[PDB]
């Protein structure tokens, strides 16, 4: 932690673990507050959220730690953490927080910022592709069409699987935010 | 002053809950009828209980014992 | 609040058991619904006006299940 | 006969069509009329799509809402995740003006406006309400007792939580869904940590399948210990997790449970006399045949 | 009239926002103004000397001071005006600091100067029309009332009585003592609570200057600082004290506390003193150390079987037909000491308080651990009666909580009493371990930090994490406590045999009704409000009423007793003098303008107005003692027949006219 | 050439305390309102308001305690009824009734007092000079 | 005189003995009464908080809570001084409202806001944006040129060491009995507590009177307290001292 | 963390991270107290030790965490930690 040596393994081993005031990103905090629509700066680290999380007992995921990073503005610590995608959004933390914070909403805002900086698992991008193509995250297939027919339902549900003219409107909605143009670019690699 | 509930889904309009209720039978079958109000009347094929505010029933069970395909549940506990 | 005056009213088979828990002291007013006859000589006599009378004919004929001949407010007893 | 637009998201029509078929039939048997939604799509699934972009989540949920707005009807749902998306975006855009404005100028590119005129209901919520079909009406409609079956309920998370954002009451130990299973004649059993997430929410099902399956396996262990013969659920996500994930648990781990997973609408159909073939119970990974032997 | 205008700088607090020279020159050119002048600190002795010299030299009729707020410095400048040969009430202030300078500091100077000139003009216009008032002095009845028989009420009553004032001690329950009588041991010294309090209970019971009235409530209060006509409800105790028995004619006596009545009573009900854990008959005492050992009868649960009277025999202490008697008592001052109750923690469903057997709260734990409680002092599990070996303490249970269910404040003593209970279990059950799930241990008082050190030394485990939820094991009835160890950085699952919730405290039941009877307001927190939060924590805004104890906010027994003696001193101040001066803001009816319509009579909350006969004409009559100076009646009367003494219509209208003068 | 003339009549026990608290906390607001300070708002007679408006108040503000928080148990209910009736009279004599309002400011709401000051100033500035000053002639 | 009331108050514990916080050796390290005089509008400055080293306005201010308190090493005091968490919150608010854009860092170890409206005050300070770092300060280093202070501790909740560089460091020092208080209480015959404060007759039920009759305690001299508690204690002592004077007799 | 699967990589990935009362070794704590001759059970986790450590800013070594493990009896967590040998015994924490 003396300085930068430019030997990557030694830089990884002797990374400065010490928090400085140069590490705080108030812009990151303000973006999180705006997007999450929650009073996240009011956490006093009681640990109820982590005590209620179902992901915590089997991983290194700590929602209280993510709340602390949000409060201190530790962008590039929160966003690059691979345990940002282990939240099931079960809302137990939000159900129990004594300060009326929505830590899962803070997690959602963090995930949006991570996507905007191009950190995102591939299942999310594949779901974007599927919804762009057919409007359905879990689309129909031939075997289910046969099963529906044997039941007595129409071979396709009344959705955009049977009314393909609304797919164009869905595609314009997605294209307005450029979600497809980012998902395909990130997938290409 | 109890509460009776009629399962409209399996009521056939048999009218044996109307004929057998001893509060319905007060008007025409009593000397000097006292009260002429009626718990049930079969409107549109199912038994309707006019006794909305649960003032006339006496938990007799003549109507529960009468319906051929059990469809009248008698509640003996305060509504 | 406070919990230990635990008032419970359980229908154990054919006996309606009305209870008041403490740590070590209980109180069990037990009504045997096979012997009750639907008279009110238990409601007229109650000094504390808790016992009320229910669907006597239905219960005594077997056509009522969710009630006994008499209801006792075990919080007032 | 109350009439509702039937949203019908992705998993029920495309993986478990018996769920939607029984939904329509049983809802019609009780006093409810479920009308098809015209060109509805994926409710932008709250985890896998809300994690990516909240603004497009809002826009797609609002489009789904304005379809039924033009229909002039109240949405009825059968999925907790779809409930989250549809109902919560409806609630947020009924009160937040700048978000209304943003969504409206996004939707104006497709000649379509959100005004906030309808309400969103879960089908089990309707079955429980007293104005609409109540527990007593469900008991009346039941024609096959389904007696002598131990059935474990999974509430899910997006229907009831957070309780500061919903209106279903206590989240620590609710009993309302246990009353609907008791109406059918099956005895609902209680298991340890019954309010635990199934593990499939938030996109974890896709991102880390082993993590999600461990969360699911904790539940399956508790349910087997209680002694359940089936798991009722009110969510096609949770049904997919409890159904596929039993197979993936059998292969990735060495655990065998063979516990059938059924939607409450499928159990209601079984109670009201629908056939297993008409419910398409052959489309589940886990065979329902032991449960059918018990309740038939 | 001749008015002097004195403009304070407040040491640049005002001169740094306006032009004091310009304000002074404008005051000089104003009409009626004899002298206008300025000084750096008009509230200081040279400032009062300046006022007095100006009065003497210029023969001033009235004084206007352009300075800070009247609510801060009316008494100062009224006394300065008196010393100088004027009436105190020929004085008027113009608030040009807290309403001109501090709010128009930045970038706007001539605007603040114009505002100051306007305020000075309005003040001069009012003061040119003020005239002489003399404050009303009213006699003070030499008795006092203390509502509440807890430690704070008993301390206040003993203090007043030993100062010599006759005192009434009203307690709703059949015994004095309060919560401290329920406590088993006390932090931070570990003394037995009853042992330290019984001496003081005996003093209260024996004091000749204390009229101890237990099992009695306050129906209604009317009056003021002078005489409070307090009506008391003497609830039907059902049993006669020896004095009352002799008065009624029974020579053999009344109740001697033998216990035969409760030995034969067949009714059995929960004991509220033991938080419901223990049985008590229909005729009963809370505990064996109650101060009036007189054996109340619980008429809501008595069946009038008459066995108790046969057991009592010739003593004839039991009167089963007794009814609520009403008494009216005149008192000079009143002290409110209503205490507190535990917040209902069953609303927090994640901690299964009512739904799991082995989850209790801290007063039930204190009764279970006391040697006089339902158990023989042996802590046992409610579920099966077995001795626990692991006990958890959930601190902050319902406190510092902004979700709308719990309380947003700290209850002050719950960290300390949880430490006491951890010590008690670790010393009473050998090998038992105490786990405290805490979020800011708050040991702030004298010897509290040392107590905390000693508890950690004896070996309590301190886990810094607020409990998330509690699950009950289906078979052993053990409780699985789930939280995170925030310092360790991992989730935890601690399985305990007994869980104790350190619940928040809230104002007692009926306390809001009583404080509305007495005219006291409430705080943001919901506790009774004090006159000034810093420099007057005992008195209230309504004169003659004082606060003592937890009723004003949660506190330990030391702080409660200090507050109680402070309140007793404040209540003794006017009784020892015997006079008290009221503020001469009363309504005065001008009879040869009153038409006798009687419509104003119903506009007085204090019933100070009535219709009476004067010179044949029916006119309105003001009870000047009962009037409080609000002005509702005088703002109503269409004919202008009611005059408000320092805020008369001509004065207020002169202020309005001066504002619009240009 | 024109500056609004707004007059406030604030009770001693909550509105004067709130204004004092705002000053102590150093909350800035424009210097357009001048206050009178009566004991309760029950003291405020209708003729005070009407006299202000006929002398030429571009606006009038009456500030008192919240309902249930009057120092004198119920003196602001009387004031509220009186000001409702004053709103009706000004509307029917054809003067703009939004020149008058009654706010309930507690003793601890210095921020709310500042916001009330700002909003009253803004509303009167939008409304413009009162018509009485030219209708008199 | 008939009775006597002792109200000698308190002084700040000498915090220059704790050498790791360079109180006397670094210019820009002050204590809480010096900060209160610097922030008062009647103080040496015009109410403007400026750095002692160069007279420039600080933009980052650190508050070392527990400075010399709850300390069993023999240098500091083993007790809590009661009001230092509250006054540090007040000072953080004052700097954040008086210097625009200034940030307050509180290095704390158990925030103790126990009194009436104290928790709400704590909530409001956090809302206005004071940073609360749960870690007792380990040591303080002074930058040789800018005279800035490098505060070294661990963020115990975050789980990492920290190095916060502030322009001004304020020590919330412990309080101790005033100078000469022991001499005066020996003149009057009063004993001392374990803590070193004057002792009361009964710690629970008589916090004002002493064992020597006719002498009563009031204020911080009996133990640290806020102005509300001090005034309640003072009036209690006045009442106790009036009890024998009003009677005029007293029995030995 | 559901149970033991006996697939070593999955056991490593889903190791139970949750502290139980079965994890405490009071014998380990008593041995530490005896050998160290210090009052280690009296730590209240102020963080001064870690704030003064020269090894902490460049590694995962946390002396306060080791003190917490000692207090809670986490044998096999303290002993097997490879950052047990990064203490230079500079005695700043003790100071
Ligand atoms: C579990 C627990 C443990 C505690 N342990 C300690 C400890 O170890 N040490 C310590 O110092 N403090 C302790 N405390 C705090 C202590 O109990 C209080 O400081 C103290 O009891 C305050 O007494 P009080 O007289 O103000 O109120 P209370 O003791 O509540 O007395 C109020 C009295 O007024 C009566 N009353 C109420 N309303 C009316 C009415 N309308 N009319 C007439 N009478 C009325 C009540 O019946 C009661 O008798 C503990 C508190 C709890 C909850
Ligand atoms: S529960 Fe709320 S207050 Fe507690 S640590 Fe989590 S976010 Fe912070
Ligand atoms: S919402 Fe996410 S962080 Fe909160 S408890 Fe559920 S999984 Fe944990
Ligand atoms: S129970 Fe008897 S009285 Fe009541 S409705 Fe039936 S037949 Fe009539
Ligand atoms: S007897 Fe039964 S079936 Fe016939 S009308 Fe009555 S309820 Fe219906
Ligand atoms: S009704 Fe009452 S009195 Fe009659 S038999 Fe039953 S219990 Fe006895
Ligand atoms: S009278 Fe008021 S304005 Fe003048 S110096 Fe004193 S405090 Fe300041
Ligand atoms: S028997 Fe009579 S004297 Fe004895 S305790 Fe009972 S009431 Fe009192
Ligand atoms: S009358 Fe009977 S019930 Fe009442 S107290 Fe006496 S013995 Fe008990
Ligand atoms: S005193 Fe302690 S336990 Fe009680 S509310 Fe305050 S911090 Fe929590
Ligand atoms: S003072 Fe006025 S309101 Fe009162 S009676 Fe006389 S005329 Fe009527
Ligand atoms: S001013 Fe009038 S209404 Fe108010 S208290 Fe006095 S007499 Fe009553
Ligand atoms: S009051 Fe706060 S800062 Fe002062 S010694 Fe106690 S805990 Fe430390
Ligand atoms: S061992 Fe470390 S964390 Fe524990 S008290 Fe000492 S310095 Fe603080
Ligand atoms: S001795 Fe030195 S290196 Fe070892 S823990 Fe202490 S400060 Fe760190
Ligand atoms: S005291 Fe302010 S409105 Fe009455």
């Amino acid at each position: 932690a003396a300085k930068s040596y430019n030997i990557p393994e030694l830089d990884k081993k002797l990374a400065d673990r010490r928090y400085h005031l140069s590490d705080t990103n108030p812009e990151f905090t303000q973006k999180i507050l705006k997007t999450s629509r929650t009073i996240a700066n009011m956490c006093y680290q009681c640990g109820t959220c982590t005590g209620s999380c179902p992901s915590a007992p089997r991983s290194s995921y700590r929602i209280r730690l993510f709340m602390r990073r949000c409060v201190l503005g530790l962008e590039n610590e929160a966003l690059t953490d691979p345990d940002l995608w282990l939240c099931t959004t079960c809302y137990s933390c939000t159900d129990r927080c004594p300060r009326d914070i929505a830590p899962t909403d803070v997690i959602m805002a963090m995930r949006n910022l991570a996507f905007k900086r191009d950190i995102v698992p591939k299942n999310f991008l594949q779901t974007v592709q599927l919804i762009y193509n057919s409007g359905h995250g879990v689309p129909n297939n031939d075997v289910n069409r046969a099963a529906r027919t044997k039941l007595g339902l129409p071979a396709d549900p009344p959705t955009t699987h049977s009314y393909p003219e609304f797919v164009k409107g869905i595609q314009k909605i997605i294209d307005h935010y450029e979600l497809k143009e980012n998902a395909d670019r990130i997938l290409k690699g | 002053a109890f509460a009776v509930h009629v399962n409209m889904e399996r009521c056939t309009g048999c009218n044996n809950c109307v004929v057998a209720c001893p509060v319905n039978a007060l008007e025409l079958n009593t000397v000097n009828p006292s009260s002429t109000d009626k718990i049930y009347k079969v409107i549109n094929g199912d038994a309707v209980i006019l006794d909305v505010k649960h003032e006339l029933c006496a938990g007799c069970g003549i109507c529960v014992d009468a319906c051929p395909y059990d469809v009248i549940q008698l509640s003996g506990q305060p509504p | 609040s406070t919990l230990f005056p635990k008032y419970s009213k359980t229908t154990d088979g054919s006996k309606v058991i009305m209870e008041q828990r403490l740590l070590q002291q209980v109180n069990n007013l037990i009504l045997d619904n096979d012997i009750c006859t639907g008279c009110g000589i238990c409601s007229e006599v109650c000094p504390e006006e808790a016992i009320s009378v229910g669907a006597v004919g239905g219960v005594r004929r077997g056509l009522v299940d969710d009630a006994a001949s008499i209801h006792v407010d075990e919080t007032k007893c | 006969m109350h009439e509702y637009a039937f949203f019908l998201g992705c998993i029920a029509p495309n993986r478990y069509p018996g769920c939607e078929a029984s939904a329509i039939k049983t809802s019609e048997k009780v006093g409810i009329k479920l009308l098809p939604l015209k060109g509805a799509s994926c409710c932008p699934a709250p985890g896998a799509f809300g994690s990516i972009d909240l603004n497009v989540w809002y826009a797609m949920a609002a489009r789904n809402l304005v379809l039924a707005e033009e229909m002039k009807k109240d949405i009825a749902l059968i999925c907790n995740g779809c409930y989250k998306s549809i109902w919560e975006v409806n609630h947020i855009l009924k009160h937040n003006d700048e978000l209304r404005d943003n969504v409206n100028e996004v939707l104006a590119e497709i000649d379509m406006q959100f005004k906030g005129t309808i309400d969103v209901w879960h089908l089990a919520e309707l079955y429980y309400d007293d104005k609409v079909c109540g527990v007593q009406k469900i008991k009346d409609s039941v024609t096959t007792p389904l007696s002598g079956a131990k059935v474990a309920a999974h509430y899910g998370c997006h229907l009831m939580k957070p309780k500061k954002e919903r209106h279903f009451g206590d989240t620590e130990n609710p009993m309302w869904f246990e009353e609907l299973i008791g109406a059918l004649g099956a005895e609902p059993i209680q298991y340890r940590n019954k309010m635990q997430c199934c593990g499939a929410g938030g996109g974890v099902r896709g991102y880390d399948i082993v993590h999600a399956l461990d969360i699911t396996n904790e539940k399956l262990i508790n349910i087997q210990e209680a002694g359940a013969d089936a798991i009722t659920e009110l969510c096609p996500f949770c049904q997919l997790q409890f159904d596929r994930g039993q197979i993936e648990i059998k292969e990735k781990f060495g655990d065998v449970y063979n516990i059938p997973v059924l939607h409450y609408n499928e159990l209601l159909g079984l109670a009201q006399g629908m056939s297993p073939q008409d419910l398409a119970l052959d489309l589940h990974a886990i065979d329902c045949t032991p449960f059918l032997q018990k309740v038939l | 009239p001749r008015i002097g205008v004195f403009v304070c700088h407040c040491g640049t607090n005002i001169a740094g926002s306006m032009s004091i020279d310009d304000v002074v020159n404008y005051a000089k050119t104003l009409p009626y103004v004899a002298v206008a002048d300025q000084y750096q600190y008009m509230c200081s002795t040279p400032g009062q000397k300046k006022i007095d010299d100006a009065i003497k030299e210029y023969n001033l009729t009235g004084v206007v001071v352009a300075a800070c707020s009247p609510r801060l410095h009316e008494p100062t400048f009224r006394t300065a005006t008196k010393e100088g040969g004027l009436n105190p009430f020929r004085f008027e202030m113009a608030n040009i600091r807290e309403q001109n300078s501090w709010v128009h500091m930045h970038g706007m100077w001539d605007e603040a100067t114009q505002k100051a000139k306007d305020q000075v003009r309005m003040a001069v216009a009012k003061a040119a029309k003020l005239e002489d008032l003399v404050p009303k002095s009213v006699p003070v009845e030499k008795t006092a009332m203390v509502v509440g028989g807890g430690v704070a009420g008993m301390q206040a009553a003993l203090d007043l009585a030993s100062a010599g004032i006759k005192t009434y001690l009203i307690e709703r329950t059949p015994t004095i003592g309060g919560r401290m009588s329920q406590l088993d041991k006390t932090f931070p010294t570990l003394d037995c609570s009853q042992c330290i309090l019984t001496p003081k209970m005996v003093d209260v019971g024996r004091h000749p200057n204390i009229e101890m009235m237990t099992y009695t409530e306050v129906e209604k209060v009317e009056g003021y600082i002078g005489n409070f006509d307090v009506t008391l409800r003497k609830k039907a105790r059902g049993v006669l004290t020896p004095t009352e028995a002799t008065a009624k004619g029974i020579v053999g006596g009344g109740c001697n506390g033998c216990g035969d009545c409760s030995a034969v009573c067949p009714v059995i009900k929960p004991n509220p003193f033991e938080m419901g854990m223990a049985p008590r008959k229909a005729i009963y005492i809370y505990h064996a150390q109650v101060m009036p050992l007189i054996y109340t009868v619980d008429f809501d649960s008595c069946v009038k079987c008459g066995l108790c009277v046969e057991a009592c025999g010739d003593k004839k202490a039991i009167d089963l037909e007794m009814q609520d008697e009403f008494i009216t008592v005149k008192v000079g001052t009143a002290v409110l000491a209503t205490g507190y109750e535990l917040f209902p923690i069953e609303n927090k469903r994640e901690w299964g308080y009512k739904q799991f057997d082995n989850v209790i709260n801290a007063l039930e734990f204190e009764r279970l651990i006391c040697a006089s409680g339902p158990t023989g002092g042996h802590l046992v599990r409610p579920s099966d009666g077995k001795t626990p070996m692991k006990v958890g303490f959930v601190l902050c249970a319902g406190s510092r909580d902004n979700t709308g269910i719990g309380k947003p404040y700290c209850s002050r003593f719950c960290c300390m009493y949880s430490l006491k209970h951890a010590h008690q279990i670790m010393e009473k059950i050998p090998g038992a371990v105490a786990y405290l799930f805490y979020m800011d241990i708050r040991s702030f008082g004298k010897m509290y930090e040392e107590f905390y050190y000693r508890i950690q030394h004896e070996g309590a485990k301190f886990i810094r994490g607020r409990v998330a939820n509690v699950l009950e094991d289906k078979e052993t009835k053990n409780l699985h406590v789930f939280t995170e160890d925030t310092l360790l950085g991992r989730p935890v699952d601690v399985e305990v045999d007994l869980l104790v919730l350190a619940a928040a405290v809230q104002p007692n039941e009926g306390a809001n009704e009583l404080r509305k009877k007495f005219g006291v307001s409430a705080s943001q927190d919901g506790w009774m409000l004090e006159a000034h939060p810093k420099l007057n924590p005992c008195g209230t805004t309504t004169a003659g009423v004082f606060l003592a104890g937890v009723c004003q906010g949660p506190k330990d027994i030391p702080d409660t007793v200090a507050q109680a003696e402070g309140a007793a001193s404040a209540a003794s101040i006017p009784i020892h003098m015997g006079e008290v001066e009221l503020e001469p803001y009363f309504a005065m009816c001008i009879d040869e303008l009153c038409a006798g319509c009687g419509m104003c009579v119903n506009l007085c909350p204090y019933s100070a107005l009535s219709l009476g006969e004067k010179n044949g004409r029916t006119v309105m009559v003001v009870t000047e003692a009962k009037c409080k100076g609000c002005g509702t009646c005088g703002g109503f009367c269409p004919g202008g027949a009611i005059k408000m003494q320092h805020f008369t219509t001509p004065q207020i209208v002169a202020q309005i006219d001066a504002f619009f003068a240009g | 050439d024109w500056k609004p003339q707004i007059l406030a009549i604030i009770c001693n026990w909550c509105s004067y305390a709130g204004a004092d608290l705002a000053g102590g906390a150093r909350i800035q607001y424009p210097p357009t309102v001048r206050a009178i300070r009566v004991m309760c708002t029950g003291r405020v007679d209708m003729l005070f308001i009407l006299k202000a408006f006929v002398e030429g108040a571009d606006g009038v503000l009456v500030s008192g305690c919240h309902f249930g928080d009057c120092h004198y148990l119920e003196g602001n209910y009387k004031a509220a009824k009186r000001m409702f009736m004053i709103k009706n009279l000004l509307r029917n004599i054809g003067l703009d009734d939004r020149r008058f309002r009654m706010t309930f400011v507690s003793a601890s709401e210095g921020a709310k007092w500042g916001m009330v000051m700002e909003d009253v100033t803004n509303t009167i500035k939008e409304l413009g000079p009162s018509p009485i000053k030219e209708f008199k002639k």
